[PDB]
């Protein structure tokens, strides 16, 4: 079975060219009448870019991107590439390479039904000018106000990291129940920052160690912290010297 | 191009409900419409081809119908693993245009557990202070968290992150971040986040003070 | 334009759509074929394949209409494909293709390449069992270099006892001799000099190449006439498409559908039938809506199998005026418009349906109703009411007054 | 108002005129009979008498239309008069009158009083000899007090297995009992109280009197069913005229032509079929053109046998809205106008021909085409071109948006 | 066969009730569905007045005469009459009574072809205020200027009579060749006057007796007059008395 | 009502000629027309009913055709016993309107013998003097007559009487009356009548003087 796999840099500066590559495994692009690129901007629907025959070099491009997109070939390496230039912040999407399928019926009718039966897993291409930065992660210590019906949660705040993605594990992956890793949000500074918290019974506070293990492979950053509820008695000890 | 409009943009139903997703065509295609299921974080999967064909391997509860301008995707006995974004696609002419996508959730009412976390002191040495308001295990996703400081409204400095619906308890977790500078941090006393939720009859307010530990 | 299709067994239920039509008029008698399916047109179950001859008569209002006198239906609708019809001497000969492996165009390699020819009488008799429907057997198909030969196109012609069904010849791609320097990529740059050769078959890497032509069926060969394939000349040659040779004003005219990059209309007078040399009209105003890669008014040599059959009937040869129904749309198969055009201008037109009316294969035949050039155009119009394709007939009189 | 007259053999040559027409529609199957004469419509020699049933279908413009599959013609057209047609269960029963002494309405005293019923199938088969044409024998005509009985009117109804042809009964004038005080002569002075009794036959001194009614032909009576005559109720009674009972919106509606002084339209819902009690609509806007003494819009009791047959089909019962073609002229039978009327006002109308177009008997039948009320009106329009009578049909869609 | 016969006064003064009567012989008015009256003014075409059913009492009248014409009935004497009120000089005509005939074809069509199969002989009814007067007959004597090609003509002049007709017989009806009884004319005074002349060879003058017998039966007038050539020598004999 | 107009009003033809009489209706009658032959001094006789039927007893030379608005009465082989007044009659509606009548004449040209008659002596004694001008056996019947009195035309005192065409030589006799009084008679000398005739090349004028005998 034909298996697709996108490949390319996850971050592209504004007003340059995307360099994507769909390595085709399990089949040669000499067959497969058309090979398409489909992207999906975050929070918006899928929208189609263009196709390449594989057998031929003839392309079609979406008229909304016809003046920008370039779809190339390499029969030797059995892959077809994507070149979208002068990209803006609106070109951030998840780019899928798909194997185009045409259903011909009654071959006196050359109008086939077109869809994409084989899809690549897709890759997130973020159009931003920010540079790769290691995450600065700050713990979220529980307090007396962090209780609701005998349950107190805790976590740590990932701040000012780029690019995507981060994998925040708890207790070296041992803690799974109650773990909520929120999706990242783009700040006004251009750097991502997400939260990661876990809900545990309030009776287990102070007896078990909770650690969030931030993994940022684009910058090769490892952040391990211990989470401890805020101290309340170490500041009111003022000595009266007589 | 031929514009595909889906209605509704996002519907919610329980297990076993009958879900109908429509995909209206701006220009009349004969029957050249296909339906895709896009699981969270997965490649889209072809469900219905030619608007009336059930593909190989997809359960019989999925059904597509309609030709011309109106196309419908009908799920007879809705199931827990049928909960993803559904997109229509036209092959009648090129460019191929997908629908905006219809997201399906789980209709199970729940109430949130409102938590608030003061910023850590090491973060206070870092340079910025971000106060985070936590909402766990609620439904529906559409809720409002309004950031109020000293009972005075603050807007333009809030970032919200709502997780995808987990398959364990079919609920939501919300995390709102109040990014602010230090000078603003000690210039104010009360830092409170209001929770207005369908499952909560009254607006639950959780708050903390810097001087109270 | 006047809808006249009320006399035929075309109107089915709302769940059945009518596909693969046929219309072939000669000396006042017509033929009609259609495949009634069940459900969708593309993935439905074939219910019946009516192959019915009839007569073109005058109603009570000086308007022609189709009147079936004889109807034949094969026992298995799933094994009948690409029927072609020719009139000859009060009999009407319909030559189809038998296929148990699907459409012979689509599943060409495993196709048996076996044809059947069904004669029907335009005036059936009370007890003419072997007179009305006498399914002839084709035990000898003289192909030549072509591996498989199939009738592919609605209507053909006659010269006395000889019939010429428009056909297509499945030539193995390796044996197809084409010089890439003949590919006309001079005018535009996005066309490689090798697109003319690969676009000559359904897929660029297809095992076979379709080559349009004719099927000589000489009736004076004895009890078992031979079906001889006559290929078409290489002048302005593109993929084999449903063709239509019709005898208009004394000399045959060969329409050949534009199912390839050559989206401009491809029809013209025939210099000679054997071998088939067609003087294609250098026409630059009439084209067909291609779907994706070769839309309307595309002349670049491009790899595509797109388009729709919209024949044109030569209604005048002194001025080379021709008439037909064409879908005035770049990509979508919509807006059927009955145009009357020269080689470089559309003289006048009549819009048959609404602007956004999905349409499909149109077959146009013209004749004289008391020295009045009428035209009956079978147009598949998507009825938005019951949401099915149903071939609508259209009696159009060519006006002699401007 | 759309011409569909080309769907029947009404178009002959200029030397033959089509007289004595018929149109009887029920459940999508119609009937049509007519007498072709040679030359004049009055003194011409009868050529043939088509009696052909068929089916009502649709074209590509959602326009209902007729299509005869089965046609029967009697060997002697000169002895078939006043045919009545009733549908019943995939067979279409046509009851006529056999007469060797001319029209039995005219030469009633010497009439043989013999009828004939001709079964026709609306869905004929390949070799259904006795299934398609089987003229039944009527050896038992239950008249009662009436000396002779006729089927007199175009169409009737079926009540399950029972038929009801519109009829007329030739009661002898002497035994006809009528109280002259019931003659409505109060409003106007030129009407004697004895004009109602004398105007009840074609002559004031006629030997017979025509009393319209029905012919109960029950198919469950065995191999030789009895033709039972059902006379009509005496309320608003006038001369026996070509009637028409039709099943409209559940309950039969009995139209009875105004061939006498009661020139206003005489039709209404049927309370009970046996005995025949018709609740005549008190209509004050619709009448027919009488020739000499009883012109349009005449209600005085007068001795006359004049008028034309202009039936009206009930198209709405909650509002008592009905439709039909009526000749908008006082004395001359001309200007056929398709009017849709209530009991007291004409809602809207459509002039079918020119102002001075001579017209005659009009037969209007309405039905549902995909839940749309259409109406087929067979109007005998005098064509000034070939100066003869031709029945012209008019497929008229009743609009919902005014 | 049915024979009709009109009857009535030939002299009707202006502005009173015309009174005609059509006796029916050979048939009864109970038959014959309609019975019509038709008049024909001299010098103009026939026009129809109105009909009576006979078996009924219903009348229809010509709209140009509906306000004046009354047609009565009589079963006892088998005759039907006509009463034109306010007769004027334009009502001078020949009034015919006719059996109206109806040709019914296809007795689902009650519109018969109407014509008149049996007509009465007719009667001339003249509307004039002049009284009945006998004719004055004055000779038209031959002269030298009354000769042409050897033929000399002579005749009688009928003057100042009323009403019609007058039968001018010659030599007790013995002379038949060349008789030309000229139709009468209506003078400004209202009295009729016609000529009655004969063409005879000029050699037969003075040898044959020519007398015209005018018969006016309404006034019972019988006139017999001889035509003799004018004497020319009896006036020039003047005696000279010496 | 329906106006029934004939054409021509009065035609002339020889024996054996084909005569076509047209009767045009104001409104359209289908075929409800009848033709009547009115012999002079006799009741009209029905010839053709329904505009196309030869009635019993009518010679086959009478043929009628036409329907709608134009109707035709054709006499194929004309005979001497067919010179009468032919009227069309419409029966389609009431009132029944006849045609204005068609007169058929024998086409035989002949020259008149002109005569003039002076008034008698007893006529003069009566008080009036009527000059009589005689025109015997002429054709056509229509002619031109002028009273010339002392070379002066006189108008307003002439009365004309022409018989219907005879059956012995089919000619006409004319008579104009010059009604004048006694004193009016003696105040002039010459009394003449002017004759203009188709068969006469020159106008023949017969005159007489009062003083001559």
């Amino acid at each position: 079975q034909v298996q697709l796999q996108e490949s390319g840099p996850g971050v592209v500066k504004p007003s340059e060219t995307l360099s994507l590559t769909c390595a085709v495994s399990g089949g040669s692009i000499s067959d497969t009448y058309r090979w398409s690129w489909i992207r999906q901007p975050p929070g918006k629907g899928l929208e189609w870019i263009g196709y390449i025959y594989g057998s031929a070099t003839s392309t079609y491009y979406n008229p909304s991107l016809s003046s920008r997109v370039t779809i190339s070939k390499d029969m030797s390496k059995n892959q077809f590439s994507l070149n979208l230039n002068s990209v803006t912040a609106a070109d951030t999407a998840v780019y899928y390479c798909a194997r185009d399928y045409q259903y011909y019926y009654s071959g006196s009718y050359p109008t086939p039904h077109n869809w994409f039966d084989v899809w690549g897993p897709g890759v997130l291409v973020t159009v931003s000018s920010a540079s790769t930065k290691g995450p600065s992660v700050f713990p979220l210590a529980p307090s007396s106000k962090s209780t609701s019906g005998g349950t107190a949660a805790l976590g740590c705040l990932v701040k000012d990291y780029f690019p995507e993605p981060v994998t925040v594990s708890w207790n070296s992956g041992a803690l799974t129940s109650g773990v909520h890793t929120f999706p990242a949000v783009l700040q006004s500074s251009g750097l991502y920052s997400l939260s990661s918290v876990v809900t545990v019974p309030s009776s287990g506070l102070g007896t078990q160690t909770y650690i969030c293990n931030v993994n940022h492979k684009p910058s090769n950053t490892k952040v391990d912290k211990k989470v401890e509820p805020k101290s309340c008695d170490k500041t009111h000890h003022h000595h009266h010297h007589h | 191009d031929i514009q595909m409009t889906q209605s509704p943009s996002s519907l919610s139903a329980s297990v076993g409900d009958r879900v109908t997703i429509t995909c209206r065509a701006s220009q009349g295609i004969i029957d050249y419409l296909s339906w895709y299921q896009q699981k969270p974080g997965k490649a889209p999967k072809l469900l219905i081809s030619t608007a009336s064909n059930l593909e190989s391997g997809v359960p019989s509860r999925f059904s597509g119908s309609g030709s011309g301008t109106e196309f419908t995707l009908t799920i007879s006995s809705l199931q827990p693993e049928d909960f993803a974004t559904y997109s229509c696609l036209q092959g009648y002419t090129t460019p191929y245009t997908f629908g905006q996508g219809t997201k399906v959730e789980i209709k199970t009412v729940a109430a949130p557990s409102v938590f608030i976390f003061p910023p850590s002191d090491e973060q206070l040495k870092s340079g910025t202070a971000s106060v985070v308001c936590l909402l766990n295990n609620f439904y529906p996703r559409e809720a409002k968290v309004q950031w109020k400081v000293d009972n005075a409204l603050q807007s333009g400095n809030s970032q919200e992150s709502v997780t995808e619906q987990d398959s364990k308890d079919s609920t939501y977790s919300l995390s709102s971040t109040l990014t602010l500078s230090k000078a603003d941090y000690e210039k104010h006393k009360v830092y409170a986040c209001e929770v207005t939720h369908q499952g909560l009859s009254s607006p639950v307010t959780k708050s903390f003070n810097r001087g109270e530990c | 334009p006047k809808l006249i299709s009320y006399t035929l067994p075309v109107v089915g239920q709302s769940g059945t759509c009518i596909t693969d039509p046929l219309l072939a008029m000669d000396e006042g008698y017509f033929a009609y074929s259609h495949l009634e399916r069940i459900g969708s047109c593309s993935r439905g179950v074939s219910k019946q394949r009516i192959i019915g001859v009839g007569e073109v008569l005058d109603r009570g209002d000086e308007v022609p209409s189709l009147f079936m006198t004889n109807v034949w239906t094969p026992p298995n609708p799933n094994t009948v494909y690409h029927c072609s019809a020719v009139y000859n001497n009060e009999f009407y000969y319909v030559l189809c293709a038998v296929s148990t492996v699907g459409d012979p165009i689509l599943n060409s390699t495993y196709w048996s390449g076996s044809l059947m020819m069904t004669r029907l009488a335009v005036k059936p008799k009370s007890n003419g069992g072997g007179y009305n429907q006498h399914q002839l057997a084709l035990r000898s198909i003289e192909k030549g270099r072509y591996d498989k030969v199939m009738p592919y196109g609605p209507s053909g012609i006659k010269q006395g006892d000889t019939l010429y069904f428009p056909a297509v010849g499945f030539l193995v791609r390796t044996e197809f001799k084409y010089n890439d320097s003949n590919c006309p990529i001079t005018k535009c740059q996005y066309s490689k000099p090798e697109n003319c050769r690969l676009s000559m078959g359904i897929r660029p890497n297809s095992h076979y190449i379709l080559r349009s032509g004719l099927l000589k069926y000489n009736l004076s060969d004895g009890e078992n006439p031979k079906v001889v394939f006559i290929e078409i000349s290489d002048q302005r040659l593109s993929i084999g498409s449903p063709s239509k040779i019709y005898d208009s004003l004394g000399q045959p005219v060969f329409y050949q559908a534009s199912f390839s990059w050559d989206t401009m209309i491809k029809f013209g007078d025939v210099l000679t039938v054997n071998p088939l040399v067609v003087n294609w009209r250098n026409n630059t105003v009439i084209s067909r809506p291609g779907q994706s890669q070769c839309p309307r008014f595309n002349t670049c040599p491009e790899i595509c199998w797109e388009g729709v059959y919209n024949d044109a009937f030569l209604i005048d040869r002194i001025n080379w005026i021709s008439a037909g129904v064409f879908l005035d749309s770049n990509q979508t198969a919509e807006n059927p418009v009955f145009t009357v055009f020269k080689d470089n201008e559309i003289l006048y037109r009549a819009q048959l349906a609404s602007e956004d009316t999905n349409a499909q294969k149109t077959i146009t035949n013209c004749f004289l109703l008391k020295n009045k050039i009428w035209c009956i155009s079978l147009v598949e119009i998507y009825d938005t009411g019951d949401n099915v394709i149903r071939p609508k007939l259209f009696a159009v009189k060519i006006p002699e007054q401007c």
